[PDB]
RNA sequence: CUCCCCUGUGAGGAACUACUGUCUUCACGCAGAAAGCGUCUAGCCAUGGCGUUAGUAUGAGUGUCGUGCAGCCUCCAGGACCCCCC
RNA sequence: AACGAGACUCUGGCAUGCUAACUAGUUACGCGACCGGUCGGCGUAACUUCUUAGAGGGACAAGUGGCGUUCAGCCACCCGAGAUUGAGCAAUAACAGGUCUGUGAUGCCCUUAGAUGUCCGGGGCUGCACGCGCGCUACACUGACUGGCUCAGCGUGUCCUACGCCGGCAGGCGCGGGUAACCCGUUGAACCCCAUUCGUGAUGGGGAUCGGGGAUUGCAAUUAUUCCCCAUGAACGAGGAAUUCCCAGUAAGUGCGGGUCAUAAGCUUGCGUUGAUUAAGUCCCUGCCCUUUGUACACACCGCCCG
């Protein structure tokens, strides 16, 4: 069997979207065990659709520079994070990736037009992987901002941050840039 | 897991105020003529440990440090530990601490302000004395 | 504002590391100096008491960051 | 009311600097209606588009 | 023009103490808004950023008191249904 | 049809098929050790998978399926080491670009014995109220420290340096090998990985500026050449208007070699290592290209020309 960290299990999760049914990964085979398989998505157009969405939060997790290069201060703060997840909520800690990944995703977005200097921005909708990764970025910077110093855990922010971008709340640094974007979607219409 | 009753908040050694609820290297180091490096040695010298905060030590153990601490070589305290290592009038080696050292700085610019040399025309118009590139930095603190 | 933190712990804040901690679901140490407005090494052996006592299990332990749950 | 969308066919990018795909909508309620709208980042036909403003339509940027 | 499957909070019960999860009240730290008022920037101009309103108005959660909210039974309703209209 | 583009050369990826190796190893068998194995420990036969490097194969949009005047070619999939390897060379033309200072490559001018010559001894290019520029280092919790565990490649060398012994540290002494796949060197490089100490404050983050000492190089170090021990421990709280470089073993982090070099890399030139976010699109901005068009310009708009 495919159990994810040794302790996990992929296949019980769910997702309730079919827009984010068809990119969002680990369901069915891809689950792995381990984030790094040093694949190569970027490869083609779509080709990083595929991979598997741990090793998604994983790899935009090293976004500042003194952790740039180092992707295992990743693979050790995402495998704590988990398992301070399942303490506190007590669901599969792969069921608060799928929701945060749902819930913190903009929907309808603002494209700037004018000219450079005067912002007039007019409302767009979010195609799918666009939801995805916008998604993932606000949780990771999320955790940073949030996690800068108060002397917190990345693992305990994270996880934090995570939990807080699943239920709903305005805790999250994510929930709150996504509301921004959808509210000058409604400015502009 | 402990919790001390006599602890001492503010502490004296030296002409100077000391902050306890630190740790004890780092205490120690707050005065002048002190590292962490040569707080390291005098600590490991008195055999006061290193674990307790700088508040709960005994009046005994900071008598011993400062007894340590004033005189250098008597306690096994290695001769390329001293500040000044020999000074240019008796030819001797002395630890320098907070008011010796600024005096000591005091002096040696005198010095070399009546001796008419170079090191002390650089040290009198605000310069820096060891030959850097004034033409690009050396700004700051200028009119 | 500027903090204030114990460094060796008091009576009153003992009364809550004690009787409180063991009923919190998810322990972190940076948890426990935040509600106890502990310092981070008291803190830090706090919690390495309360493993020596036995009232709390450690799920995993690495570097600088530690996991701990609630006894049952 | 929130809506559901399917890609028909893409037809151009539209943007100043060359943002927005423009894109042809079917909807998922089994109804005939076509409607042209503005997307942002990647699509590929076949994909679903969820809509908070259903009864908006495409202009030209 | 209906009837009867599931959703609600309108009335009666057990339960309510023991069961679990949510709203009350107090200590706790964390994110944290705007009407506006000013400023700066788009040649001129805010529909923007930034200051001050204020770390206010707030909301998510942990531990105290609730004799609460409940979950189990009925209807009164509301919606899927049908019909019907096409 | 011809040059330019491509082709080509140089580099990386493929080969359990071939040609082979005591100056590279492997398998096998002995001896050696400590509890059948573990060992860069010591020697003999066995061969090329490793390690080299030659020969030649291999990729041609090839195979299948979609979009295409079913035409080029464009997309998806499979079969596969590879369905995008990175650099060099670069036409017809021109610039009134940089080059008397790289030339025993020069046309003029000046200098030519108190020389604009040359050598000798010192100073100066390094100076400091100021602007503008590359670049280093940081602003800490994905972090600093302290111990512990295992990793590279390109090159350099008559100077690189093996092992001892004295040296807290820099360093001395010595005894050795190599013109190098032989000796430095199983090149035990840095992150990273595992434990430890630190606990949001100018703090152990940051280390400038200094005051003393030891050691090297050199004739010669004061105007700190560098290196090393203690102290001194300041600016710095993620940087305003503006803007630079970049699409996959890539950005970025991190050390390492070559150049300069008696002693020297905050520079350059290379080299590996850990290794992503996002795009596979558009002329908005900037930049040049074509096409149409107007022209009283052709020394070509720095043009022409009217009072
Ligand atoms: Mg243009
Ligand atoms: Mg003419």
């Amino acid at each position: 069997d495919i159990k994810l960290f040794g302790k996990w299990s992929t296949d019980d999760v769910q997702i309730n979207d079919i827009s984010l049914q068809d990119y969002i990964a680990v369901k069915e085979k891809y689950a792995k065990y381990l984030p790094h398989s040093a694949g190569r998505y970027a490869a083609k157009r779509f080709r990083k659709a595929q991979c598997p969405i741990v090793e998604r939060l994983t790899n935009s997790m090293m976004m500042h520079g003194r952790n740039n290069g180092k992707k295992l201060m990743t693979v050790r703060i995402v495998k704590h994070a988990f398992e301070i997840i399942h303490l506190l909520t007590g669901e599969n800690p792969l069921q608060v990736l799928v929701n945060a990944i749902i819930n913190s995703g903009p929907r309808e977005d603002s494209t700037r037009i004018g000219r450079a200097g005067t912002v007039r921005r007019q409302a767009v909708d979010v195609s799918p992987l666009r939801r995805v990764n916008q998604a993932i970025w606000l949780l990771c910077t999320g955790a940073r901002e949030a996690a800068f110093r108060n002397i917190k855990t990345i693992a305990e922010c994270l996880a934090d941050e995570l939990i807080n971008a699943a239920k709903g709340s305005s805790n999250s640094y994510a929930i709150k840039k996504k509301d921004e974007l959808e509210r000058v979607a409604k400015s502009n219409r | 897991l402990v919790i001390p009753e006599k602890f001492q908040h503010i502490l004296r050694v030296l002409n100077t105020n000391i902050d306890g609820r630190r740790k004890i290297a780092f205490a120690i180091t707050a005065i002048k003529g002190v590292g962490r490096r040569y707080a390291h040695v005098v600590l490991r010298k008195a055999d006061i440990d290193l674990t307790k905060r700088a508040g709960e030590l005994t009046e005994d153990e900071v008598e011993r440090v400062i007894t340590i601490m004033q005189n250098p070589r008597q306690y096994k305290i290695p001769d390329w530990f001293l500040n000044r290592q020999k000074d240019v009038k008796d030819g001797k080696y002395s630890q320098v601490l907070a008011n010796g050292l600024d005096n000591k700085l005091r002096e040696d610019l005198e010095r070399l302000k009546k001796i008419r040399a170079h090191r002390g025309l650089r040290h009198f118009w605000g310069l820096r004395v060891r030959g850097q590139h004034t033409k690009t930095t050396g700004r700051r603190g200028r009119t | 504002d500027k903090l204030n933190n114990l460094v060796l712990f008091d009576k009153a804040t003992y009364d809550k590391l004690c009787k409180e901690v063991p009923n919190y679901k998810l322990i972190t140490p940076a948890v426990v100096s935040e509600r106890l407005k502990i310092r981070g090494s008291l803190a830090r052996a706090a919690l390495q008491e309360l493993l020596s006592k036995g009232l709390i299990k450690l799920v995993s332990k690495h570097r600088a960051q530690v996991i701990y749950t609630r006894n049952t | 009311p929130i809506k559901l969308a399917r890609v028909t066919k893409v037809l151009g990018r539209t943007g100043s600097q060359g943002q927005c795909t423009q894109v042809r909508v079917e909807f998922m309620d089994d109804t005939s209606r076509s409607i042209i709208r503005n997307v942002k980042g990647p699509v590929r036909e076949g994909d679903v588009l969820t809509l908070l403003e259903s009864e908006r339509e495409a202009r030209r940027l």
